[PDB]
DNA sequence: CATCCGTGCCCTGAG
RNA sequence: GGGG
DNA sequence: TATAATGGGAGCTGGCACGGATG
């Protein structure tokens, strides 16, 4: 979010976990979301 | 800018007698075009008294 | 066992549980001192079990126990715990707070990046204890009692307490949120501007990182009240400062739709 | 299962 | 079953009813036992039916006038075509009952609902989320308090500590007792009339200091 | 040994993240038995606690920081010189 | 003013009566206009023959009566009762052993009455019974999705009247059959009704290497007893087998029709797919002692040959609507009578044995509580009864249209997959395509085609014209999707010249499929495309236009519109605007041939031809279920001459007879300085100086004065401590007076509780000592108005204790009522929208100079961005636009019908006909062309809109025939550098008001148990702050926050006490502390014999509880 | 924005650090009634009232605009707890 | 002293007659016509605290001044009413019964 | 290979 | 059930 | 307090799925 090395401190897996589950509402030949949760 | 009309409350009333409602008859004095001819007069009280 | 608005009364289903145990439990003691068969006293000590086991975790095993003339399991411990509605998720991992509200949003085309446009009576009752403090303060209340007691009644409310709540705000943030909140940026800090009628204003850049638009709309605002809450809200939170999308480090606050058209 | 047809089988048994 | 007892439970109580039955029965009589078990049985049930059936338990005696009065009231609304009032059901109780004993009797027999009982057509919502906690003081509540200690003490301090001290003696404020005016005369060892004259004269300097700052005034609601 | 997501948050050291997420009856009879001690490591224990979480303004590399004027700084360094 | 309706086809028949589906059903369950000798054995009456003669002393049922209403609607309404009918039957109880008989009217309850537009009035409030759509009850064939070349065939009755049974040839050969999860051969079974190993070898043998897997030695060798015995131990295990047991288990599980009762549809069903005949709705009977089957061998012939592959039998789509029905209002009204009645003769059976055996009447052997409460319940508490939805006519004749596949006895939101939600082939005509909640619940709720109607079966047919050779004959046929699956129906725009197909190729389906096809093999016809669309997609314009997703918006948006006081029918109709007001029973009409004698604000008094003179009296501002404002307003003048059917006052949202869910306003589709930025709005404060969406809004307060334990609370005028400021508006009693404006604040009604019993803290002590006032005894628990509410009040209704007429529940001694309207001007927050899936909140209210506006100086009324017309591919509001352009300026309105409506060379004309009307007038005036207008025209033809060397009058109608015109900013005067569509469109303003949404708390209610904020505005909660919003707050690293809300904010007593006090004396909020929620958890561990403990640093225990919980 | 927060960034090695740095500094200006601050009478905050301009109430603001001139000093282990508070009494009482 | 740790484990009949401050011996709850919580029931104030701060049942104390007090005549102490949050009770079974969430 | 259990978006809402 |  | 009376009664949560354990 600001370019630069992380600061000590930042709480990455909620970080992680909601860059991840943002676009599954997005997630559509494909196998789509059903495939990312099978993974 | 105000009206009061006899034996009527306030503007969700209705006159028996009279086929619009308050609303309408308020909605009707609202396109009233009054000309003051005095420039030093600010302020008119209309009266009006009809039946049959 | 309360007693609620009408006078009629409201208990909870584990005392029925309790009532049942309770009889079971006095009923063997009963038929155990008046030497009853053993074919009794297994019936009592099974129903006993199966009273124990309704307590604890009811529909667990066999049928659930229901209140007479209904369909309706009892709410046993376990389910209390356990479950969307269990105590964990509903009032340990998130609570209803003290200091918010909610209202329709409307587009604030005028706000800075790091604006919104905020009601007044919404502020008024936000910032309502401030708002008292600075009633005393200044010489529109004699204390917070008759301040307090000034600001129920609504045609009692005079314009300085206006300016009075303008000088409460000075400075401050508040935190606008909508849902789903799905990353971080659901919520920001943004600074309030007080403004007449009843919509929150929103900057247009921040729609897409909270996926908002105006065709009805309703956003969530919070007070931080500690000086260490309001320094988090202004250097952590505030919309101005999150420019890069966690996710990707690409820029999230971007031009769009009309801007992007106009340019 | 049933309590009260496992009761019911242990009044049977008299 | 159907009464507010589970099957088993009748069982049970039966089985009590029962086993009184056996204790009590004279085979000399030539009377098969199952005719002296059978009122002991049933005995033993409606009692317990009587007993337990109710969150607020209710005396026997009570039960079966509430009963009565349902009876009463369902052979009216059958003779009727109607629910009946309560001066038709007082009516058809007799001597003794009108419309105001009927209703407090119906008050009375009003059973309790439950909290969890659900709250529209999803499992999201409960009864008792929507009732508040009036037992609980409120935070205005308790900051008026507090304020209101504070102010007092302030318009004390006006006081001399003597005078101060005889009203908080007096009014409980200290120790949590009203003293008599014997006592804090003894206390501070003068006569109970000197101390109620100095206790009269700290009362007119407060309202004197009252009328002029006008402090306590909105505390009293 | 690699498993799933789910398994991995139901089998984490914390018990009150285990029971917080799912399977609490499970997690909790065998925490129980265990007489498990949470160390409140992780963010959801602290949050069930109502505890400052350990992150942010809340971790311990940044919480003991301390802020001093010169003024008042000199003042104290001049007391402890004296000493 | 002229309207003109544009298309050519011709509807043979009109829309059928749109509240049928609940009037006919509800009027077919009753029968209570029928004579008790002439009834049907239906409903009611089919509910009372199945539950007598009660066995055991015989009880035996005559007849029933339905009376008369003890009140009527409005005043049920009015003191919160059931509109109802008092129902009596008539009972003679027989003793076959004496010949005794006695008989008796006996009296069941009431039962509740449907008023004339098809709704209900429950304790008061108006309610709604959904129909229902569920699996028809029959023999169905099933592909088996484990074992490919077999299948499964299921039996299954109506919903609670027997269980399914399921038909499977296992892998290991034998037939097992499957009833309450228990599995067993199906030859012990057929052994039971008296098959035997030749019939089975004759009848089946057809079927090769099936029959042999039917075999089995040892059911064969026992006598059907023996194998009745044996099924009754498969069945009931544990249970000792007594024989008349097993003939009463196996009875009722097959054979009673009071146990078992396939439908009427499903016995037709299955005599239709099986090919027999069914002597009743039983799968088998009880006959000279022994048992008969009816069913079983049939279904088990039609699976071997679907198994063999037999030509002439098929799977069944259960999809399909001809397997599918609807239950109405009268059939789960039916359903729970007769759940009521059956337990009502478990009583009269349990009394028949009791008390004495030779005293007994019909009055004495009848407790009709259980029936009472059975229909209280539905009414009351059943999902299927909805609270009704009056916002507008419109909004309650769709809710009585709508269809379930919820509710019970019928599907969860789990069990529902995308095969129940999808639209299937044979929604055509039945069900709306288009018309479904968005979200959830999307396919399970649909609506009723409008010529759509559910036969007696349950099945919903569609009209279709029959075409004999080439010829379309004008008769009907209402047919259900399996008798239309037989022929190929062509479409309702193919052209006719008189009654004659005129193409030689035309458009037509096979079961649902398009073909080509020519018109010797067409069969029927479409009779219109609005049979295809439910009644709020067919008020829809130019639906053609308009992509699917935002039709249903627009559909389902219509419902949420708000009666606004200068209401107006649009511009561009679809056709349907007069009668939807006409089937809604909102507007008023004459109902014969006369003239009006009296017009009045509060009645009409008409005389007809028959010379009696008819008063119908105006509901004048009612408050609906929502708060939005029903009242009628006269149409009609003294002496005026009326006919049959015209018009005499006109309902809420209606003009002159026409549906008016919003107004007509002149939009122009430009950006406006981002006011309109992502679906946002920009109107003129014109619409609000004119009144324009400004509508009438009332709320209901409601106050009980009870008697408690510790005194009387009395509804008075005497309040502790309070000003005449505070009581000024009140009367004698301490109600306020009929006219006051009462502001949040305010007190409606005055009311004082008796202090409950208290020791005055010793600071009251010295403060009473102080000022030398004795505490009052009562305390003050007026009635005030809630934050953000208030108004006009316009009615109060008192009902005391002791006075004639009323009577309260128990210990209320009375209930004050008060009646507070508000007339709502258009703001910003508030939602707009058009019938085509634009919606929008006003964002902008500029003043009128501001407004861009037409060179004649006339402003624009609304904004819209164009932004929101791609992406949304709703084209329907584009030419909505033009077409109200042309009627603007032509002075006329439009009826452009679904499918068939005005095409642009049209619309282009009307456009030109308009434009001598915008510009000659001008030319007449004395003006030539304005400079602006020239460097618009030179941008314009730089963007290939005109022709270039054209003059600057016809370039300007040539953008005009595009609907174009030239728009000045009114900030600047100078023109927009482009041509900008501009027209009259129609808006409606909906529901979602931000007066109602807004709301903010700093402190107030908290939970009992949890010690949590309370919820919503209503009781004055906080916002919830779930677990995603803690996990934002966590990723920011915001400690102190995420703490302060889960502490100081809220369930932290003394943390947040400790706030407010510090706040309020400036001081900083103090540091947080436990949770209260936290020791309810250890608390309710402990109850679950858990011992959790918190510990410190060296392991040692501490004490949260702060030695309140430890002995 | 903020003024200055990509300097106020530069200066820490973690934003959070410069979080808690800015909110205890704020607490020491409420506690101290701001006579305690490192600001000149010209560097001051200011809000705009009906009056005039007065002090800028909000000690968040202060604390930024502080820590940008320069003359605070952040750390760990600056120096024990009651010491400091004690000599910031003894300095700016209550 | 600060929490730094929180355990769990099974507790004995002992530690549960521990915490108990009384046993549950009827089914009443409170009397139908005072509404006062039944004696020996499931909200009897002689377990589980006073309704009301600092107050016995029967109204012999009825302040601060006596705290820690338990009334000879109600048998109710006197101290802050959030006990009734706190304070738990036990029931005596007849016959040991398993905790079925170590069965199933 | 069967069988039991336990999961299955968030905030609002309102008679 | 309604809304995003 | 005594005629004799001697094994219940709902009719489930039944159009979901998927997977992690234990038989
Ligand atoms: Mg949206
Ligand atoms: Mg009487
Ligand atoms: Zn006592």
């Amino acid at each position: 979010s600001m370019a630069r090395p992380v600061s000590i401190g930042e709480a990455v897996g909620i970080v992680a976990a909601q860059s991840i589950g943002e676009p599954g509402t997005q997630l559509t030949i494909t196998q789509g979301l059903p495939r990312v949760i099978e993974l | 800018t105000s009206v009061y009309i006899e034996d009527v409350l306030h503007e969700f009333s209705t006159i028996p007698g009279v086929k619009e409602d308050v609303v309408e008859i308020i909605l009707n004095l609202k396109e009233l075009v009054v000309r003051f001819l005095n420039p030093s007069l600010q302020t008119v009280t209309l009266l009006l008294k009809a039946e049959g | 066992m309360v007693q609620v608005d009408g006078g009629r009364f409201a208990t909870s289903d584990l005392n029925d549980l309790y009532r049942r145990l309770i009889n079971r439990n006095n009923r063997l003691k009963k038929l155990l001192a008046q030497g009853a068969p053993e074919i009794i006293i297994r019936n009592e000590k099974r129903m006993l079990q199966e009273a124990v086991d309704a307590l604890l975790d009811n529909g667990r095993r066999g049928a659930p126990v229901t209140n007479p003339g209904s369909d309706r399991p009892l709410r046993s411990l376990t389910d209390i715990l356990s479950g969307k509605q269990g105590r964990f998720r509903q009032n340990l991992l998130g609570k209803r707070v003290d200091y918010s509200g909610r209202s329709v949003i409307v587009v604030g085309p005028q706000l800075k990046l790091h604006q919104c446009g905020l009601p007044k009576r919404m502020a008024l009752e936000l910032f309502k204890p401030f708002l008292l403090k600075k009633m005393e303060e200044k010489g529109i209340a004699p204390n917070v009692k008759a301040a307090r007691r000034m600001l129920e009644r609504q045609r009692d409310i005079k314009d300085e307490v206006w300016d009075a709540l303008e000088e409460v705000i000075h400075g401050k943030v508040v935190l606008l949120n909508r849902a789903p909140t799905l990353h971080r940026l659901g919520i920001q800090a943004f600074q309030p501007v007080l403004v007449e009628g009843q919509s929150i204003q929103l900057h247009p850049l921040v729609c897409e990182a909270f996926n908002a638009d105006f065709d009805g709309d309703q956003m969530a605002v919070h007070v931080p009240l500690s000086s260490f809450a309001q320094a988090e809200a202004r250097i952590q939170m505030l919309s101005a400062h999150n420019l890069l999308s966690p996710a990707s480090g690409e820029p999230l606050a971007k031009p769009s739709r009309d801007i992007i058209l106009g340019l | 299962s049933d309590p009260v047809r496992q009761y019911l089988h242990e009044i049977g048994q008299v | 079953t159907g009464r507010g007892l589970s099957f088993l439970d009748l069982i049970q109580e039966g089985n009590q009813g029962l086993i009184r039955a056996v204790e009590k029965f004279e085979y000399k009589r030539r009377f098969k036992f199952s005719t002296y078990a059978t009122w002991w049985i049933r005995q033993a049930i409606n009692r317990a039916i009587a007993d337990q059936a109710r969150t607020i338990r209710i005396p026997v005696h009570m039960v079966e006038t509430i009963n009565k009065l349902s009876r009463t009231a369902r052979q009216l609304q059958q003779e009727l075509g109607r629910e009946p009032t309560y001066e038709e059901i007082a009516e058809a109780m007799g001597p003794g009952w009108d419309a105001k004993r009927v209703e407090e009797t119906l008050k009375i027999a009003q059973e309790p609902v439950s909290l969890e009982t659900p709250i529209g057509d999803e499992k999201d919502s409960f009864y008792g989320d929507f009732i508040p906690d009036e037992h609980l003081p409120s935070p205005v509540d308790a900051a008026t308090q507090s304020l209101l200690s504070e102010e007092l003490e302030k318009a004390l301090s006006k006081l001399s500590e003597r005078e101060a001290m005889v009203l908080k003696l007096r009014k409980g404020l200290i120790d949590g007792r009203e003293h008599t005016l014997e006592e804090v005369g003894a206390f501070f060892g003068v006569t109970r009339e000197r101390i109620r004259q100095i206790e009269n004269k700290a009362l007119r300097k407060l309202k004197y200091h009252e009328s002029r700052t006008r402090k306590l005034r909105d505390f009293l609601d | 040994l690699l498993m799933g997501v789910t398994k991995s948050a139901l089998s984490t050291k914390s018990w009150l993240s285990a029971a917080s997420f799912q399977n609490t009856t499970h997690v909790l009879t065998e925490a129980a038995i265990a007489g498990k001690k949470d160390e409140l490591i992780g963010l959801k224990e602290n949050v069930i606690l109502g505890r400052l979480i350990p992150a942010g303004t809340g971790s311990d590399f940044v919480r003991f920081t301390q802020v001093v004027d010169q003024k008042t700084l000199k003042a104290i360094e001049e007391a402890r010189k004296e000493a | 003013m002229e309207i003109k309706r544009f298309g050519r086809i011709r509807e043979v028949i009109p829309l059928p009566p749109l509240t049928e589906i609940q009037v006919e059903s509800y009027r077919r369950a009753l029968q209570a206009d029928v004579p008790p000798e002439k009834r049907e054995n239906v409903g009611i009456q089919a509910a009372f023959r199945e539950t007598f003669p009660i066995e055991e002393l015989v009880l035996d049922f005559l007849e029933y009566r339905l009376g008369e209403p003890p009140f009527p609607q409005d005043e049920c309404r009015e003191k919160d009762l059931t509109y109802q009918a008092p129902l009596y039957a008539r009972l003679q109880l027989i003793h076959k052993d004496t010949g005794l008989i006695k008989e008796d009217e006996v009296f069941l309850g009431h039962i509740p009455l449907m008023t004339e537009d098809g709704s209900f009035i429950i304790n008061g409030a108006d309610r709604v019974i959904v129909s229902q759509i569920h699996r028809s009850p029959g023999v169905y064939f099933t592909p088996d999705p484990a074992r490919p070349g077999r299948y499964i065939a299921s039996i299954i009755p109506l919903p609670k009247r027997g269980p399914w049974i399921d038909l499977e040839v296992e892998p290991n050969g034998v037939v097992s059959m499957k009833v309450n999860k228990r599995k067993f051969p199906l030859v012990l079974l057929l052994r039971v009704l008296g098959y035997d190993q030749e019939t089975l070898a004759r009848e089946l043998g057809a079927y090769g290497e099936l029959v042999q897997g039917l075999m089995d030695e040892s059911v064969f060798a026992m006598r059907p007893e023996e194998a009745l015995i044996r099924l009754f131990t498969l069945l009931r295990p544990g249970d000792p087998p007594k024989r008349d047991k097993a003939v009463a288990y196996v009875y009722g599980l097959i054979a009673d029709p009071r146990r078992y009762d396939l439908g009427e549809a499903g016995r037709y069903k299955a005599e239709e797919k099986l090919g027999i005949r069914l002597s009743g709705r039983t799968l088998a009977r009880f006959e000279d002692g022994e048992f008969k089957d009816e069913v079983f061998l049939p279904t088990l012939r039609y699976l071997f040959a679907l198994t063999a592959g037999v030509p002439g039998h098929e799977v069944d789509d259960i999809d399909h609507l001809g397997n599918r029905r609807i239950r109405t209002v009268g059939e789960l009204m039916t359903d729970q009578f007769r759940v009521g009645l059956a337990r009502l003769a478990r009583g009269v059976r349990e009394r028949m044995l009791m008390g004495s055996e030779d005293s007994l009447t019909p009055a004495k052997l009848v407790n009709s509580r259980p029936l009472e409460a059975a229909i209280r319940e539905f009414f009351s508490r059943s999902q299927l009864s909805q609270f009704k939805d009056e916002t507008n006519p419109l909004s309650s004749l769709r809710h009585k249209r709508r269809i379930s596949a919820l509710g019970p006895g019928g599907l969860t939101r789990e069990r529902a997959g995308f095969d129940v939600r999808d639209v299937h082939r044979t929604h055509y005509g039945r069900i709306c395509p288009v018309e479904t909640p968005e979200g959830a619940n999307i396919g399970l709720i649909t609506s009723l085609a409008a010529y759509a109607r559910v036969d007696e079966l349950g099945f919903i047919r569609t009209p279709y014209r029959r075409v004999v050779g080439g010829v379309v004959t004008d008769e009907v046929v209402y047919m259900t999707a399996t008798e239309e699956d037989r022929y190929t129906i062509a479409q309702a725009n193919t052209p006719l010249e008189g009654n004659r197909i005129a193409a030689e190729r035309v458009v037509a389906r096979r079961k649902g499929e398009p073909v080509i096809v020519s018109p010797e093999e067409v069969e029927f016809m479409d009779v219109s495309p609005k049979q295809v669309f439910s009644v709020n997609t067919n008020l829809i314009p130019f639906l053609e236009h308009d992509d699917a997703n935002r039709a249903l918006m627009g559909s389902n948006m219509q419902t949420q519109a708000v009666p606004l006081i200068r209401a107006q029918a649009p511009v561009v109709m679809t056709g349907l605007e007069e009668r939807v007001v006409r089937d809604s029973l909102a507007a008023l009409y004459a109902e014969e041939d006369g003239e009006v004698a009296k017009v009045d604000g509060n009645r009409i008094v008409v005389r007809y031809e028959d010379g009696r003179l008819v008063e119908y009296p105006l509901r004048r501002f009612y408050r609906s279920n929502q708060g939005t404002a029903l009242d009628q307003r006269p149409r009609v003048v003294v002496g005026q001459r009326v006919r049959k059917g015209d018009l005499l006052a006109d309902g809420p949202a209606s003009e002159n007879g026409f549906l008016a869910l919003g107004q007509n306003v002149l939009v122009a589709i430009m950006p406006f300085d981002g006011y309109n930025f992502e679906d946002a709005i920009v109107i003129s404060e014109e619409l609000l100086k004119r009144d324009f969406y400004t509508s009438i809004h009332i709320e209901r307060y409601e106050i009980e004065a009870r008697d408690t334990k510790l005194g009387p609370e009395r509804i008075t005028r005497d309040i502790p401590h309070l000003s005449e400021a505070a009581l000024r508006d009140l009367d004698e009693e301490g109600v306020v007076r009929i006219g006051a404006e009462v502001k949040p604040g305010d007190i409606l009604v005055g009311r004082t509780s008796f202090k409950g019993e208290s020791e005055p803290t010793p600071e009251e002590r010295l403060l009473r000592s102080i000022f030398g006032e004795k505490a009052r005894d009562v305390k003050d628990t007026s009635l005030r108005v809630p934050p953000g509410e208030g108004g006009i009040v316009v009615r109060t209704v008192r009902l005391r204790r002791g006075d004639p007429g009323v009577e309260l529940k128990p210990g209320v001694r009375e209930v004050v009522r008060v009646y507070v309207a508000q007339k709502r001007k258009l703001q910003v927050g508030d939602k707009l929208a058009n019938r085509h899936g634009n919606k929008g909140v006003v964002a902008k209210i500029l003043p009128v100079e501001d407004m861009p506006h037409l060179p004649d100086g006339t402003p624009v009324d609304v904004i819209l961005n164009p932004l929101g017309v791609p992406s949304r591919m709703n084209l329907g509001q584009i030419l909505e636009t033009h077409l109200g352009l042309a009627g603007y300026f032509l002075g006329q309105r439009y009826i452009s019908p679904i499918f068939d409506g005005a095409k642009e060379p049209e619309i282009k004309e009307l456009l030109a006909q308009a434009f001598e009307v915008y510009f000659g007038k001008r030319k007449g005036e004395g003006f030539g062309v304005d400079k602006r207008e020239v460097e618009v025209l030179r941008r314009a033809e730089k963007l290939g809109l005109v022709t270039p060397g054209k003059t600057p009058e016809e370039q300007l109608k040539e953008l005009f025939l595009q609907g174009k015109v030239v728009l000045y900013d009114g900030r600047t005067g100078e023109p927009i550098e482009g041509p900008i569509v501009v027209g009259q469109m129609f808006i409606m303003k909906l529901y979602h008001m931000v007066e109602d949404k807004m709301h903010a708390r700093s402190t107030g209610p908290y939970s009992l148990i949890t010690q949590q904020p309370l919820g919503g505005k209503a009781q004055f909660g906080g916002q919830r702050f779930g677990e995603m919003e803690v996990w934002a707050l966590e990723a920011y690293g915001a400690a102190h926050t995420l703490q302060e809300m889960l502490t100081l904010k809220s369930d932290d007593i003394e943390g947040r006490n400790a706030a407010y006090e510090a706040i309020i004396k400036g001081e900083d909020v103090p540091e947080p502390s436990v949770p209260e929620s936290f020791r309810v958890l250890v608390k309710e561990l402990q109850a679950l014999a858990l011992d959790v403990q918190t510990l410190d640093e060296k392991d040692n225990p501490v004490d949260i509880f702060e030695g309140l919980a430890s002995k | 924005a903020e003024p200055g927060i990509d300097k106020l960034f530069g200066m820490v090695d973690s934003k959070y650090r410069l979080t808690v740095v800015v909110a205890k500094r704020a607490q020491q200006l409420l506690r101290h009634g701001f006579k305690n601050t490192v600001l000149e009478p010209e560097e001051r905050p200011k809000m705009q009232t009906l009056e005039g301009l007065f002090d800028d109430p909000n000690a968040v603001t202060w604390a930024m605009k502080e820590l940008l001139t320069g003359r605070l000093v952040f750390g760990e282990n600056l120096v024990p707890e009651d010491r400091l508070q004690k000599e910031m009494e003894r300095l700016y009482p209550v | 002293k600060e929490v730094r740790k929180v355990r769990i484990a099974l507790a004995s009949p002992e530690k549960i007659r521990s915490w108990s401050y009384g046993e549950v011996e009827k089914p009443e709850t409170i009397n139908y016509r005072t509404l006062k919580p039944e004696r020996d029931g499931l909200f009897d104030e002689r377990i589980f605290g006073p309704i009301k701060d600092y107050e016995c049942a029967c109204g012999k104390y009825k302040r601060q001044r006596f705290e820690g007090k338990v009334c000879e005549r109600c048998g109710v102490e006197v101290t802050k009413s959030i006990v009734r949050r706190y304070r738990m009770g036990h029931i005596e079974l007849a016959t040991p019964a398993a905790h079925i969430w170590f069965v199933k």
